[PDB]
């Protein structure tokens, strides 16, 4: 299992790397755009023109990058917690069992693990893990939250956004108080850093919660 | 009507998956067939796969309705007075159908965090529930009492109600299997309805928004010389990413995944709390999970805890038995889902760019074919994301579902 | 000219475009309206100072709750068996329950336990009352001043 | 050599029962724009705002929010009734500035007169590096 | 102590209500 | 053939229509008697009626559904936060009001009829109007919070 | 059927005041007296925001300090002896 | 109201792939076209304009 | 233990992404072609291909072989 | 305003012309093409940014290039 699990790190730090040295040494330009130089590091696109260039510019590709090394981590600190732990309570076999299949991985440390934190409250009651329990939903909730920034883009909200000013000004009472800044969908770049932000603290903050929980419920 | 076939086709899925979904909630509440009452897996099965099946036919129907918009559309040969009224204040449609979505959203999924923090905070009496703060469904329990009451009133020719649901109090038992009974309507269906309103009430706000703003709008005046399927135009003002009508199907399409399955997974857990179970000698019910859909549904812990986690443990422990099919396909959906994140958060450059260095090696190799490799485009990178997504989430639900309820 | 004060072109932005990329590009000495290398080395000289001032701050902070609502001088004699405070709970929405279940320790009222491990850093290198505490916040606050 | 057309105030506009893509406070606050033209007949057409009108035969006239809208306009008119039109920028203070076509010529016709805006007479890989201009207000291009 | 009392509330609803006014003040500002 | 719905005035290129839930005469004497829309009227005055109404309207959320809606101190801390939220909107009028308005200028209020009559502008949208407004609100909404605190939990009436 | 006028830009560009009121004042001159009398302090703009933050900071400030148990669960403290934690701790 | 032997029975169409549109029956320049063969197969209308053939097929 | 792994951890992601940001940003802005002709920092923008084709050619044999065993012992 | 740019890899087939939503570009007489014509940007205080002129240029590479700049109420498209 560990000879597996340390393939794996392997194999998402070799990706991460790609990804980052690809960003780094293609940022003066390309053949698809030769010119890269001049639009500066940040810029969203150069048009839908010679097939599409979407996520074109050098940010772009740390943009990408985040998620790959926010995998690898994760995998990094799965494989130390469920070790671990597993030494700790004095029944290491079961991680030399259970580690060699995804099966046995999702069984014995996910969903084994987890009983004492979402029992913080409950229709009886509750006691001191209730923060935790809380704190596992808001970064699920977090985490969710994030997908509608990344998925969805802004010529859907610049049409929704312009009919809303028209109501605001066709209501009675209300049309007495008007705006100074003219309101517009976000901007391109600013979406994706957007979605990045609450995907990473969604992430960061459920981990926690959960490692914090499942550790001290059982170890004090 | 008599001369183009999109508007026929809309007409026609819009119809057929309404009739899908009234066929979907009537066979289960009136077995129409032996021994298909005790029958659960059969009766769950059935009512999952007609529900999909209307929502697809439904989203078809607009799809449909804003190609029709986009091609057919001729005011100077085929005008109509209806349609061109509704074109002239398309505005006021979707800000009050903005509003309603927004409020339905405020009003009904904020109900659900104000329980979930006052039952952290230690206080179950400040939450709204059957026992602090009541909701009760007035309308539909009078629904039930005038029903259950039809026969010998307003139905004289009838012996019986027409179902066992509305709450006569008589009880079908079938091979000490609980068939149908009355089923009692509390505080927590008050707020799965208004879910369920507040879930159909945005898709239909997406999907009327795209076939309204088809042809034009303040943003782009000649929508309609691009078509009905472009990506974009351009990043000017400020940003012009999925304008098209075919974007708005693509983004329903997401929504309607959502309703679905947020109402299979009430029916599930209503059906396995307050419904099936099995009969005694001496007549007493024992429900498969002991009837706690009353109080443990009010809060988003709950669901997460006494459905999700704990009618998981059939799928994850069926390896070395016969279901273990449902546990590889599990894992397999779970694969298929978190896979189609890669097309939905990338973009296009990024991969034409890295495909010109695979190029470079194959050129050096004399392995350069001819047909040069070209990325995906923006519209088919959309498509198989989505694709992908929903067969992931329907192949999961599909597993789960089938592996918790053929084994109890 | 308005918010931003380093950016002319975005000062005339007629929409809340203004704010959000007024907020994000603070910090990009580079791109700002007559910039010089010697204004950018100057500026980078005093955020680091700034910088420095902060952590100083945030440790004399964590050293001060410690000592004023922790339990480290009973955590001492009985390392094994005692559960470290890291500050206390003032939350006016907390229920009767909630403050029954958050009271723990030696403590009377709701708690934290802390679990960054300096309890065991302080312990090992000398630090034994709850004056040494106070000395050391002090030192630190007078470091950032 | 040439004179922009003046715009009659008293050009009737065409016959349209009324929507809500029409003008609003930037109107009152800011620019509009208005578009003239001849049509032979009476016979109707998309409005760019959504729904349709007719067009009276004779000179119309007709009050629009953007150029872009104006400009469509325009090109619909011209590749389908093969109708020649202007398009002015009418300000809240009161001032008419004639825009279209500008010289009596369209745009895709080569006039003598016109003069070269934003021309560089070099290729467009020979801009200089970044680093070039750094810590100065000028950019890699337009040098 | 009763120190919690005061500097609980005081920073966390009258300080972000001042920075608040504040800066939307500010941001609006014209000359 | 009758029609109901009219273009806005007559004019079809501005983007709003005539429906009879806005033109309808009963709708259209109910709208320009609210306080909100007496343009020839003290500031002042308008304020104190708004302050009042909406005084008095905000005790009973606070005193039913608070978390002290159980005990004897329901009422005391419904109409305390009923003044709080009062004292925030208050707060809230004067910061729109100084980044609004600057001092010296005209009003931006509209000088014309629906029927093209001239008429002078309101006063409302001065700076000076707004913080008589302002004070007139806060004034009214204390004063509508106290009434409505007496009436409720000073005298015994048979409410509910 | 002539919707555009140089010489007049309001009926133009549609700047009407549709619900707008020209009528007197309908309220008493005696409490109309009172009102301006006894809210006249409270017109200065800068002046109020100073007053409603001072006020707001030490009413907030004031009641809280004084608050009873009977009140905030938390100003009473915990009522039962505490239990003791895994592997027998605190 | 039938027509007699309107289209011959043969294989000659199945060779060459994209015959229902000009742009793909040209051939394989790049790999878009495989993907614009299969995207385009059931859309009749953009094949032509005659509504009696798409009523037809 | 595992609060304070985790932590660092994720840490020193961040860092090791936060460098090849700011050298991909050193490269839009800072470099000078003329002034490092044909030293060690532009030979490496020579043979970018080789690189990146590599490091493809390395993740793709590793993902696929781990993902294959992981799949065959399940 | 955006910034719009011609350079001298021009063929003069007016291509770009005719694709401006707007009224921006336009076509000037010229020396040093077989066509004698070359495109400009008088008026780009008008240009919003779509990019439809870098769309239709034949050249390899763009003989008009497009380099978004400074945000107005008229590069922004908005009608409010
Ligand atoms: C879990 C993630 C998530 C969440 C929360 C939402 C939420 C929402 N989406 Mg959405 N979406 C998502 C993922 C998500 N989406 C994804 C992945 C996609 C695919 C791209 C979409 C695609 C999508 C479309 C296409 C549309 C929406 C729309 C909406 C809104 C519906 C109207 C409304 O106001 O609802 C009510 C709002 C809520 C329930 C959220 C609030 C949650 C509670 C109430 C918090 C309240 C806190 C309170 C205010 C105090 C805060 C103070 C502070 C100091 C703490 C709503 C905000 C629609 C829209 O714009 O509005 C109509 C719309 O058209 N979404
Ligand atoms: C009676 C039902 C019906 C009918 C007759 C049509 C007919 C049509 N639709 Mg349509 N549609 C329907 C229902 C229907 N639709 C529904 C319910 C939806 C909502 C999901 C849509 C959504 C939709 C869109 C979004 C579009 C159409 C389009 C079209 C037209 C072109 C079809 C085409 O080229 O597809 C070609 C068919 C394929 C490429 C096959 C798709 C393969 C599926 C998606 C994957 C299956 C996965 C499978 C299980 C894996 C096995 C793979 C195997 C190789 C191993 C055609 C007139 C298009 C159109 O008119 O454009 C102008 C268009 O863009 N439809
Ligand atoms: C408004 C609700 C409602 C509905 C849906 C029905 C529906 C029905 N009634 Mg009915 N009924 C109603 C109100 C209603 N009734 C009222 C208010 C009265 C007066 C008390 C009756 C008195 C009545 C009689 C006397 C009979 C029906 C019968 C029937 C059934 C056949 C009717 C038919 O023409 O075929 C049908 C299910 C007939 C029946 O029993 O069919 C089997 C029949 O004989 N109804
Ligand atoms: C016979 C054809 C052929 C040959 C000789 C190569 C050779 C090579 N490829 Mg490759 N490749 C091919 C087809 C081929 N490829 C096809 C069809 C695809 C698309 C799926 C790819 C996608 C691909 C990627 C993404 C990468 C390579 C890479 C490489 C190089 C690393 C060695 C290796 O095993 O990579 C691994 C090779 C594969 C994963 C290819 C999969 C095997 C395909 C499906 C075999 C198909 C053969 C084809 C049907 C021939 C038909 C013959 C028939 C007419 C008689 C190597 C020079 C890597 C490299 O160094 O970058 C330049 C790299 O990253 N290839
Ligand atoms: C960056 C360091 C730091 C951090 C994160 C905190 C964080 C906190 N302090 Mg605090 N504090 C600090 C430095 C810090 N303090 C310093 C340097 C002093 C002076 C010695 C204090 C004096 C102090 C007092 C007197 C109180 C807190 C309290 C609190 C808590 C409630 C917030 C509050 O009322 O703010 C108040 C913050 C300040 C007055 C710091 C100003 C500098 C919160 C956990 C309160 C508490 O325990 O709540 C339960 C409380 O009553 N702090
Ligand atoms: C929409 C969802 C929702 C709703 C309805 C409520 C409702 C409530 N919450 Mg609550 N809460 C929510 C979400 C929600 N919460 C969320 C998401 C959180 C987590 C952030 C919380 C956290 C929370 C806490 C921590 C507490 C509450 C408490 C309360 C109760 C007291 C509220 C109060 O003082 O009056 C607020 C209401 C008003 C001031 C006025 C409302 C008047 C409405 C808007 C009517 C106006 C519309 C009208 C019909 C228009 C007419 C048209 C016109 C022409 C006439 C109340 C029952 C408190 C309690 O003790 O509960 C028992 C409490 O301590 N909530
Ligand atoms: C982080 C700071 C903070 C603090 C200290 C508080 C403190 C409080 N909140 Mg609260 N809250 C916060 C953040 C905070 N909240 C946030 C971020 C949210 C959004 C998620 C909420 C949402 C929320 C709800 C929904 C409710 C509370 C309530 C309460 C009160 C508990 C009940 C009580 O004692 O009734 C006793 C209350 C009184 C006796 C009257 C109110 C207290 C003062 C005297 C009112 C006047 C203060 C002042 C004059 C006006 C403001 C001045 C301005 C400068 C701030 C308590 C004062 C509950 C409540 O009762 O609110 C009224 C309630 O229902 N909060
Ligand atoms: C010693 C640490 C350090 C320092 C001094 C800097 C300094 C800088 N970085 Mg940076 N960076 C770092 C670590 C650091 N970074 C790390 C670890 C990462 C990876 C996560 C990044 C990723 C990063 C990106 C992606 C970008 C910068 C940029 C910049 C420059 C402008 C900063 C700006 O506009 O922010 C202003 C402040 C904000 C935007 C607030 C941050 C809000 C986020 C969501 C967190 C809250 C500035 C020279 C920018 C640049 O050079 O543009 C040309 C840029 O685009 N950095
Ligand atoms: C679980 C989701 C998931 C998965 C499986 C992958 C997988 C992959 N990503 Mg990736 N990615 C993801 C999410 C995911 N990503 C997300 C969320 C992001 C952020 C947007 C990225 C961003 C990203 C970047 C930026 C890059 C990758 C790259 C790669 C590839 C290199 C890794 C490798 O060794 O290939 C292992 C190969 C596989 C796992 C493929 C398995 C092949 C099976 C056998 C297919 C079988 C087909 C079917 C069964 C047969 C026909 C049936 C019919 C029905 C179809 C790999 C295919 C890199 C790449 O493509 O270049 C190398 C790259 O540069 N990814
Ligand atoms: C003695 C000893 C030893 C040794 C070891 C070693 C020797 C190691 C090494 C190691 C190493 C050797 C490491 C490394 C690393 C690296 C890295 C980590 C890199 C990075 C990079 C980057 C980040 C980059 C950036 C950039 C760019 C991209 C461009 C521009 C420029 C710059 C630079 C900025 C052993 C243990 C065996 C054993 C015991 C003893
Ligand atoms: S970017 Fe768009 S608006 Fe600007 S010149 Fe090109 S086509 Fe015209």
């Amino acid at each position: 299992g560990d000879f597996l699990v340390h393939h794996a790190i392997a194999l998402g730090l070799h990706t991460t790397t790609l990804i980052l040295v690809k960003g780094a040494l293609d940022a003066r330009g390309s053949k698809l755009m030769p010119d890269k130089k001049d639009f500066g590091y940040s810029f969203p696109c150069d048009g839908p023109g010679r097939g599409g260039t979407c996520d074109i510019s050098a940010w772009d590709a740390f943009y990408l990058a985040v998620f790959w090394m926010l995998n690898t981590i994760g995998w990094v600190t799965f494989y130390w917690h469920w070790k671990h732990i597993t030494l700790w309570q004095g029944n290491v076999s079961q991680f030399n069992e259970s580690s060699t299949y995804l099966m046995g991985w999702l069984r014995d440390y996910l969903w084994l693990n987890s009983s004492q934190l979402i029992n913080g409250y409950n229709p009886f009651g509750m006691n001191s893990l209730s923060v935790w329990a809380w704190m596992f939903l808001f970064g699920h909730l977090v985490w969710a939250t994030g997908f509608m920034f990344l998925i969805s883009w802004r010529g859907y909200w610049q049409e929704l956004i312009e009919t809303l000013a028209w109501a605001h000004e066709r209501t009675p009472l209300a049309n007495l108080i008007r705006w100074k800044d003219k309101p517009v969908a976000l901007s391109i770049v600013q979406a994706r850093l957007v979605g990045l932000a609450h995907f990473s603290v969604g992430y960061i903050f459920t981990y926690a919660a959960f490692l914090i929980a499942s550790t001290s419920g059982k170890f004090g | 009507l008599t001369t183009s076939w999109h508007a026929q086709l809309s007409l026609n899925l819009a119809m057929l998956g309404s009739l899908t979904i009234i066929v979907a909630h009537h066979m289960y509440s009136m077995p129409p067939y032996p021994y298909l009452a005790t029958d659960y897996a059969t009766q769950l099965s059935l009512f999952t796969h007609h529900m999909w099946i209307g929502g697809f036919l439904i989203v078809g129907a607009a799809a449909h309705a804003a190609i029709f918009m986009v091609r057919d559309y001729d005011p100077t040969n085929r005008y109509n007075d209806l349609l061109d009224r509704v074109l002239r204040h398309r505005d006021a449609i979707i800000s009050h159908l903005n509003w309603v979505c927004i409020f339905l959203g405020f009003h009904s999924f904020g109900l659900y965090i104000h329980n979930d923090t006052m039952s952290a905070l230690g206080r179950p009496q400040d939450m709204f529930s059957d026992t602090a703060i009541q909701l009760q469904p007035v309308f539909a329990q009078w629904i039930q009492n005038t029903h259950a009451l039809a026969p010998g009133v307003t139905a004289p020719g009838e012996t019986a109600s027409t179902s066992l649901t509305w709450g006569g109090g008589e009880l079908v038992a079938v091979g000490g299997k609980v068939a149908l009974l009355p089923i009692p309507l509390g505080t927590a269906d008050f707020l799965v309805h208004h879910i369920h309103a507040f879930t159909i009430h945005v898709t239909v706000l997406i999907l009327l928004k795209g076939v309204l703003f088809a042809r034009s709008s303040r943003l782009i005046p000649d929508k309609a010389n691009l078509g009905f399927r472009f990506p974009c135009d351009g990043p000017g003002r400020g940003g012009t990413c999925q304008v098209s009508a075919w974007d708005h199907v693509f983004l329903g399409l997401f929504w309607m995944y959502n309703a679905i399955s947020v109402v299979i997974f009430h029916f599930s857990w209503k059906m396995q709390s307050d419904v099936w179970g099995s009969i005694s000698d001496q007549g007493v019910v024992t429900h498969i999970t002991g009837g706690n859909f009353a109080q443990s549904s009010i809060t988003i812990n709950g669901w997460l805890r006494d459905f999700l986690w704990a009618q998981a443990s059939q799928v994850i422990q069926s390896y070395g038995s016969s279901l273990s099919a449902y546990g590889l396909f599990f894992l397999g959906a779970h694969f298929v889902w978190a896979f189609s994140l890669m097309f939905l958060f990338s973009g296009r450059g990024y991969w034409q760019e890295l495909i010109e260095s695979i190029v470079w090696a194959h050129n050096k190799l004399k392995v350069a074919p001819a047909t040069q490799p070209r990325a995906l485009s923006i519209i088919q990178g959309r498509a198989v994301g989505v694709t992908h997504y929903l067969l992931g989430g329907i192949a999961t639900t599909w597993a789960f579902f089938l592996a918790r309820i053929i084994a109890v | 000219l308005r918010f931003p004060r380093f950016s002319q072109g975005l000062a005339q932005d007629p929409t809340t475009r203004r704010i959000w990329f007024g907020i994000a590009t603070a910090h990009d000495f580079e791109s700002h309206d007559d910039i010089t290398e010697e204004r950018l080395y100057q500026n980078i000289f005093a955020s680091h100072f700034g910088q420095l001032a902060i952590i100083f701050l945030w440790t004399s902070g964590n050293l001060f709750h410690v000592a004023w609502q922790g339990n480290f001088e009973t955590w001492v004699q009985d390392p094994l068996h005692v559960r470290p405070i890291a500050h206390a709970i003032w939350d006016p929405h907390f229920g009767q329950p909630a403050v029954e279940a958050f009271t723990r320790g030696g403590a009377l009222g709701p708690v934290n336990i802390a679990y960054s491990g300096v309890y065991q850093w302080w312990y090992t290198i000398g630090l034994r009352t709850n004056e040494d505490l106070y000395t050391g916040a002090l030192f630190l606050l007078f470091l950032s001043a | 050599g040439f004179t922009p057309p003046q715009l009659d105030p008293n050009t009737p506009s065409p016959i349209f029962a009324g929507s809500t893509g029409g003008l609003l406070r930037k109107a009152q606050v800011e620019e509009f724009y208005v578009i003239t033209w001849n049509s032979p007949k009476e016979q109707i057409f998309e409005m760019p705002t959504g729904g349709a009108a007719i067009m009276r035969e004779g000179p119309n006239l007709l009050k629009l929010a953007r150029k872009e809208q104006c400009l469509a306009l325009g090109t619909r008119l011209r590749s389908k009734y093969k109708i020649t039109y202007q398009f002015y920028r009418v300000f809240p203070n009161g001032e008419v500035q004639y825009l279209h076509p500008k010289d009596g010529v369209y745009p895709e016709k080569a006039n003598p007169g016109r003069e070269g805006v934003g021309l560089n007479m070099r290729s467009i890989g020979k801009n200089v590096s970044p680093i070039e201009v750094k810590f100065t207000g000028k950019q890699s291009y337009d040098l | 102590n009763n120190l919690p009392s005061i500097f609980v509330p005081l920073v966390g609803l009258v300080f972000p209500a001042i920075a608040m006014a504040s800066l939307f003040l500010h941001i609006q500002k014209n000359k | 053939t009758f029609q109901v719905v009219q273009p806005i005035n007559g004019d079809p290129f501005i983007g709003s229509l005539e429906t009879p839930v806005t033109s309808s005469p009963l709708i259209a004497w109910y709208l320009s008697n609210l306080p909100g829309y007496r343009t020839a009227v003290n500031p002042l005055l308008r304020g104190v009626e708004v302050g009042l109404a909406h005084g008095f309207f905000l005790v009973g959320p606070f005193v039913k559904a608070g978390p002290l809606r159980n005990t004897a101190y329901a009422g005391s801390a419904g109409s305390l936060a009923a003044a709080g939220l009062v004292v925030i909107l208050s707060m809230c009028l004067t910061i729109y009001g100084i980044s609004s308005f600057k001092e010296g200028e005209p009003s931006i209020a509209p000088s014309l009829t629906l029927t093209g009559r001239k008429k002078q502008p309101d006063q409302l949208q001065t700076a000076d109007g707004w913080a008589k407004f302002t004070g007139g609100f806060f004034f009214g909404g204390i004063s509508g919070v106290t009434w409505a605190y007496f009436l409720l939990y000073v005298l015994d009436l048979p409410y509910f | 059927s002539v919707y555009f006028d140089l010489e007049d830009l309001g009926n133009t560009t549609g700047q009407w005041d549709v619900y707008g009121s020209d009528a007197p004042s309908p309220y008493n001159p005696l409490q109309s007296k009172f009102f301006e009398t006894f809210a006249a302090p409270f017109t200065k703009r800068g002046l109020l925001l100073k007053f409603l933050i001072l006020g707001g900071g030490s009413l907030l400030t004031y009641v809280s300090a004084n608050s009873t148990g009977d009140v905030l669960p938390i100003k009473r403290g915990p009522q039962e002896p505490p239990k003791l934690g895994p592997r027998g701790k605190l | 109201l039938v027509d007699r032997d309107p289209i011959k029975t043969s294989f000659e169409e199945w060779a060459k792939p994209g015959h229902f549109s000009r742009t793909i029956a040209k051939g394989p320049d790049t790999t878009t076209w495989i993907w614009n063969l299969h995207a385009d197969a059931h859309d009749f209308d953009s094949h032509t304009s005659d509504l009696e053939e798409i009523s037809r097929k | 233990q595992a609060a304070l792994y985790t932590h660092h951890q994720y840490i020193a992601g961040f860092i090791m992404t936060g460098a090849f940001a700011h050298g991909a940003i050193f490269f839009i802005r800072d470099y000078n072609p003329e002034q490092n002709e044909d030293n060690v920092l532009a030979r490496m923008l020579d043979h970018k291909e080789a690189i990146i084709s590599h490091l493809s050619w390395a993740s793709l044999f590793l993902g696929f072989h781990t993902l294959g065993l992981y799949v065959h012992n399940d | 305003s955006h910034s719009v740019k011609i350079y001298d890899t021009c063929i003069g087939c007016t291509q770009c012309v005719r694709a401006c939503p707007t009224d921006v570009l336009e076509m000037i007489p010229w020396d040093g093409c077989k066509a004698k014509q070359i495109a400009s940007a008088p008026r780009t205080e008008d240009c919003v940014g779509c990019k439809r002129c870098e769309s239709a240029c034949p050249t390899d590479f763009l003989s008009v290039r497009v380099y978004l700049w400074h945000e107005t109420t008229r590069s922004m498209g908005l009608a409010y």
